DNA sequence: TTAAGCAATTCGTAATCATGGTCATAG
DNA sequence: CTATGACCATGATTACGAATTGC
């Protein structure tokens, strides 16, 4: 933690994977890996060692009324 | 077609005056079992519940389930051009928008009004029956004049029930004061309790809520862990009266 | 300070020569312009302030520079010990200071900035040149680019994520250094500042600091070189005031039959021009005695003075004004001779600046807390104003009668101290342009010269409400047939009320003076308040805004937008109105009724928090009275009851801590009883189930089709297809307007699911 | 340690019912003689001396002389909470500088503990004179309450006339003249004009219908007056102690 | 040391004044 | 157990300041 809130972070700005502020983290790494663009395998090992917290499984402008 | 007759019109005379300062529009839900209604606040803090049943009724009769509309205070108009001893008859169609209302002198005198009501599109809520831990009955002149003294002083109330008996404090510029009540037909204090309580309550509600204070003689207070306080009175064979306001955190 | 942005020209050139970005991550290659990056923000302020030396600019412009982005990276310069960076002048060896200043009027009210210096070069915040000239609604940059042209916490995270980021950043911020030159150029700002600075004679410097008294100071003292007079020091406090001007009584209503204005152009400089009045000619009450020569060399005026005649002396101030006068004249010789409408009203700007100028050398008379006061002419100059205006009325009411071979006696409807709107009885708009002209050069053959009256309008039909309200429509030729309406003072032109309002008002003037259909009108104005009392109206329109002035008279009395802008937030003790500027805000409901001051609330905040909505307060007390003032005159009191009465058929429709624990009881769609189970038709009301779900999936359609509209307009106005909309613009009513459709479509789209499928899914 | 009791206690709300719409603050002089208060109006027209035995009440602690200051109208507020029946208890720390009141019920049911916050004082403080009061009259209270709002209703100001036979109250107004005559009845309606040397003065009705806000306060209103000097008003405090209200005359 | 003028209409808040519903107690 | 006016409570009228626009 603090540097696993980072690697999301930075997942979630590469423009490689998709324009991602509708959806969930988890269905936008499984959405890159049918197309199978280069989804690392870091980025699903700490979406499986926690539950449904708000802070993991969310993108990061899921606040923000846009 | 609708159309009930009751005898005693001072009972809908004080059940229409305890609504007309904190509701502006309700929906009727006229059925076959009563005369039943759900509404929240203008403020969206509050909640009412009125029970009328079907039995008390000395003549009823309801065809098929209705919906009224009704403005409260054109409503609250019509029922102070009735004295307090007529006899009552509610007749209203299954076709229409308008309600017609017929008050019966108890010696000459007959009169009759007709009066439009609106159509609303609100939406109707309800409460989840659950065991209150705290239990008091108590003379409602002596709650009307608690929450009425208090209310000069500040604006919160915190409730305190404990084992003999309940107590009220509360604080201001002024200065702070409590009033205790113990365990000792309808002037006593009855107190059950099984874990105790201490709660904050806003006084501008329990002011509102002490309106209706000629509907009975003792009022029924119920406490719990983080619920809304729950205000009742029973009417004698017609139904009941609640009010449900929720602590502060 | 993580980005500065630059662009600079050559003036006269139509496109700019240097666009320059400095960044302070590594960022990505833009074209058209230069992009360098720095790993510290030391390096940023030296690269910045060793480029202002080197290309020397001769003037600095942006928006709102003075006030944030000048004394920011002083101070930041500051924190960070960099000891080369505030040295921006032009002498070698002086550096820059940040310092207060105030300035207040009653015309521009009060304003209150910081200042930095800069010796050799010149400073021009457009912010500060559009508080100053212009009255708008909102003086954002957002506003007044869609006005004229047409248009922190996530950057924060655009910055410390990679350099395709920061390169969106670096083109945002580009567009937003562009823009105050686009606006400069387009509305000839700089042109008539040059213009200003020749003809008034001071430097360009004070346009933007001062007011309009060092400009009259030097016009005399400019021509008083010339006679060899020196000026004096009076100073008195204080005076007393005296009697302005006239208004006529009007006869109120709605005329259907034409009426022609004849007004007076320039008429105070003209009465100070042709009856040679000024203070170097002023004649004491003594100093006539004991001479007795009364005949051509004095007059004497109703407020009492005597005057010398132009056979003896020539005053000063008529020059001064003969010269204003002749610039106004060939700036509007040079405006006959446009075709495009924004060019065409920003020359209608330079002369309104030039007419004001003329006006104010008047004025600077009479203000007895000022430098030279002499109250006497001033006088003077109101009382042959109300002198000659009832000699109008007297003239044009006495000559056109019915005993003069004329057709029809006129009778004078109104006058407003330079203007006289005669009714003269005929329908036929060529007649009474006509007999108008006759009557304009007729009457002026009674005055010296300047003084001559004019015809400038017929208005047909008209309608008058009460003093400085008024409205009618507006005929400049006859087969140019109609110009436009004019809305002399109504509810459509002031800034203190809703959008609504004035909607409603503008569009109950066009169905009611354009089409003359009574019956669209207020089914127009049923409609409006059936939407409104539905809960289907924008909260666009529903915002207030209000002028936050110094702060002892709002002490003296409690107001709403007071109470809103001292009232801080939780999130930012850092932003928050200030003195002069304009606050917004929206009233709620609640059941505090001694106070419409308890209500406000800001229009972000209600947006997040989702509050409720007074409509009863914005029924009543907003709506109704301007309604009652427009529809009375055409019919009598029944139409009072006619609104009221529409209202009435329509008010019966309205639609709808505690609130987390609900029931959610389900109902029936057709006769609303609430019932256990989950289906949506009652047993009473099954039969009529297929016209039951035919209605209400043409609401679904309509609600799928405004949703696909406003979604795809965003990707437009931010240019790109590919990549995510931010754009949370509170001027734009493109913004939460497409946030509740989603909660329309999310709650339509589940009452439909009350129905079963019409099919399978997994086959 | 200041702690008393009072059974009968409704004649605290009545006095402070009649104190506070004449003035804002009060001096409140505990002594071992019981509960005192003198002090000025705020118009320098008028005074009220207040005295309360020891011996009118019922139980008594008195360690202490002393000299705090009431606030009285936040106070009269929080004595509208307690009913006339109920017993009014005070209690005082000598360095606590607060009032706490504990207002006893009848039936002891409800129970009552208020507390108010002190404020400083440094009031300023008279002797009456002692002197021969020409005209001494006892009077019903109701009926010269009924008397004076019959004259407000004509003018602002009274003359008075004191002599041997009948007492002669006179107004004039705007709407003209008027006089009532009074004279002496041949023990609580009973009424009396003791007097050696009739006299003829000049006071305010409107400070009448101010001393008046004690009508309930007595058996019989006193009404002491001589040449040119302050009107005492007696509202004699039953088995308590006395309220004296002091005009000083016009001119 | 610094600042162009007057006329008029509209709306909100607190304070002033009218009037009825309870009530409290003397008959 | 029942008249009477004194008492509390709620609504109609006036006054004045603030804001903004027309000449
Ligand atoms: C607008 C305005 C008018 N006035 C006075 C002077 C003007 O002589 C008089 C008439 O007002 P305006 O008609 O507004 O101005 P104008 O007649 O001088 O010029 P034009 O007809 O070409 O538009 O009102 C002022 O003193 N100060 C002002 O700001
Ligand atoms: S909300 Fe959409 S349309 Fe409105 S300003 Fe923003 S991007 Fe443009
Ligand atoms: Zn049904």
């Amino acid at each position: 933690e603090e540097a696993e809130l980072e690697l999301l972070r930075q997942f979630d700005l590469a423009w490689q994977y998709g324009p991602c502020t509708g959806i969930t983290r988890l269905q936008r790494w499984c959405r890159a890996k049918q197309m199978g663009l280069e989804p690392p395998p870091e980025v699903w090992q700490v979406l499986k060692t926690h539950p449904g917290d708000p802070r993991f499984q969310c993108s990061l402008w899921h606040l923000y009324p846009l | 077609m609708f159309e009930a007759r009751l005898v005693q019109g001072s009972i809908l005379k004080k059940v229409l005056e305890a609504l007309k300062d904190l509701i502006n529009e309700a929906c009727w839900d006229i059925s076959s079992s009563g005369v039943n209604l759900q509404s929240m606040d203008s403020s969206h803090v509050s909640l009412v519940q009125l029970t009328l049943r079907s039995e008390g009724f000395d003549t009823y009769r309801c065809d098929r389930n209705l919906a009224m509309g009704v403005n409260l205070t054109s409503m609250s108009k019509i029922l102070k051009c009735a004295g307090n001893e007529d006899i009552i008859t509610l007749r209203a169609e299954d076709n229409a928008d308008t309600l017609a209302l017929v008050f019966e002198a108890p010696n000459e005198k007959v009169s009759d009004y007709e009066m439009k009501l609106m159509d609303l599109d609100v939406e109707q809520l309800g409460i989840p029956e659950q065991e209150y831990s705290c239990v008091v009955k108590m003379p409602s002149g002596e709650f009307a004049r608690i929450c009425r003294d208090l209310s000069h002083i500040g604006d919160a109330v915190v409730i305190s029930c404990a084992k003999d008996g309940v107590k009220f404090s509360a604080s201001g510029e002024l200065g702070n004061g409590n009033i205790k009540l113990s365990q000792t037909e309808e002037e006593a204090v009855t107190i059950e309790m099984n874990e105790p309580v201490q709660l904050t309550f806003a006084l501008r509600y329990l002011n509102f809520f002490t309106k209706a204070t000629p509907l009975s003689s003792t009022v029924t207070l119920s406490m719990s862990a983080d619920v809304p306080l729950v205000v009742e009175y029973k009417i004698a064979d017609m139904g009941h009266l609640k009010y449900y306001l929720a602590p502060k955190i | 300070v993580i980005q500065i942005c630059s662009l600079g020209l050559r003036w006269g050139e139509p496109e700019p020569f240097l666009r320059l970005a400095l960044t302070l991550r590594p960022c990505a290659p833009i074209l058209g312009a230069k992009v360098q990056s720095y790993e510290k923000e030391e390096d940023l302020l030296q690269a910045w302030s060793t480029f202002i030396r080197i290309m020397d600019p001769d003037v600095i412009t942006g928006y709102n520079i003075q006030n944030f982005d000048l004394p920011y990276l002083i101070s930041r310069a500051q924190t960070l010990k960099v000891q080369t960076f505030p040295f921006l002048g032009r002498v070698a060896g002086l550096c820059s200071n940040i310092r207060d200043s105030s300035f207040q009027s009653k015309q521009t009210g009060r304003r209150d900035t910081k200042v930095v210096s800069m010796v050799g070069r010149v400073q021009m915040d457009m912010l500060q040149v559009l508080l100053r000239e212009y009255k708008l609604r909102s003086y954002t940059l957002n506003a007044v680019s869609f006005h004229f042209l047409g248009e922190h916490s996530i950057i924060t995270d655009l910055q410390n994520g990679n350099d395709q980021t920061r390169r969106r950043l670096a083109v945002y911020c580009l567009k937003d250094a562009y823009l105050p030159l686009r606006l400069l150029e387009r509305l000839m700002v700089l042109v008539n500042a040059v213009e200003m600075a020749r003809v008034t004679g001071v430097p360009l410097s004070y346009l933007l600091s001062r007011g309009q008294q060092v400009k009259v100071v030097s016009q005399l003292l400019r021509q008083a070189m010339h006679e060899g007079l020196l000026m004096p020091v009076v100073k008195s406090e204080g005076g007393e005031d005296y009697t302005g001007a006239t208004v006529i009584e009007p006869l109120k209503g709605y005329y259907d039959v034409p009426i022609a204005t004849l007004d007076f152009s320039s008429l105070y400089p003209s009465i100070m021009m042709a009856h040679n009045l000024c203070y170097t000619t002023l004649l004491r009450p003594g100093t006539a005695q004991k001479l007795g020569l009364t005949e051509d060399q004095f007059i004497r005026t109703p407020t009492g003075d005597e005057f010398v005649k132009t056979s003896v002396r020539k005053g000063l101030l008529p020059q001064i004004l003969e010269n204003l006068l002749s610039a106004r004249k060939r700036a509007k010789a040079e405006l006959a001779k446009e075709t495009d409408p924004l060019r065409r009203q920003v020359l209608d700007g330079r002369q309104l600046a030039l007419k004001v100028s003329a006006n104010s050398v008047y004025g600077f008379t009479g203000a007895q807390v000022g430098k030279l006061p002499c109250l006497e002419i001033s006088q003077s100059v109101t009382g042959f104003g109300r002198q000659m205006i009832e000699k109008t009325k007297q003239l044009v009411e006495s000559k056109y009668t019915v005993e003069n071979g004329y057709s029809t006696s006129a009778k004078v409807v109104y006058g407003d101290t330079d203007s006289v709107m005669c009714r003269f009885g005929v329908s036929s708009v060529a007649e009474a342009m006509a007999l108008g002209r006759e009557a304009a050069d007729w009457v002026s053959g009674h005055f010296p010269s300047p003084i001559r009256l004019e015809f400038e309008k017929v208005y047909f039909p008209y309608l008058l409400i009460s003093k400085k309200r008024y409205a009618g429509l507006l005929f400049s030729s006859r087969p140019d047939a109609h110009d436009r309406m004019d809305c002399k003072g109504l509810e459509a032109v002031r800034r203190d009320n809703c959008p609504l309002v004035a909607n409603l008002v503008t569009a109950s003037l066009r169905r009611l003076l354009i089409d003359r259909d009574p019956e669209g009108a207020v089914a127009h104005a049923q409609d409006v308040i059936s939407d409104l009392l539905c809960n289907r109206i924008d909260i666009s329109q529903l915002v207030i805004t209000k002028e936050l002035t110094r702060a002892a008279s709002d002490y003296a009395g409690k107001q709403a937008h007071v109470e809103l802008a001292e009232r801080m937030r939780k999130r930012d003790p850092g932003s928050a109105p200030s003195l002069g500027d304009r606050v917004p805000y929206v009233i709620i409901s609640a059941a505090k009724g001694v106070a419409a001051y308890m209500k406000s609330e800001d229009p972000l905040f209600v947006l997040e928090h989702s509050l409720p909505i007074d409509t009863q307060y914005y029924l009543e007390q907003q709506l109704a009275k301007p309604l009652l003032r427009i529809f009375e005159p055409i019919l009598g009191e029944g139409r009072a009851e006619a609104v009221l009465l529409r209202g009435d058929h329509t008010r019966c429709k309205t639609v709808l801590g505690l609130l987390a624990f609900a029931k959610r009881r389900n109902c029936c769609i057709g006769c609303r009883t609430v019932l256990s189970h989950q289906g949506a038709v009652c047993e009473f009301c099954q039969p009529r189930e297929s016209e039951l779900y035919q209605k209400e999936v043409s609401h679904l359609n309509a609600l799928e089709e405004r949703f696909s509209r406003l979604w795809t307009q965003c990707q437009r106005c931010q240019g790109s297809l590919h990549e995510d909309v931010i754009c949370t613009s509170r001027d734009c009513p493109i913004f939460y307007m497409r946030k509740k459709v989603r909660k329309d479509l999310e709650d339509q789209e589940q009452l439909l699911r009350r129905f079963g499928p019409p099919g399978p899914e997994a086959w």
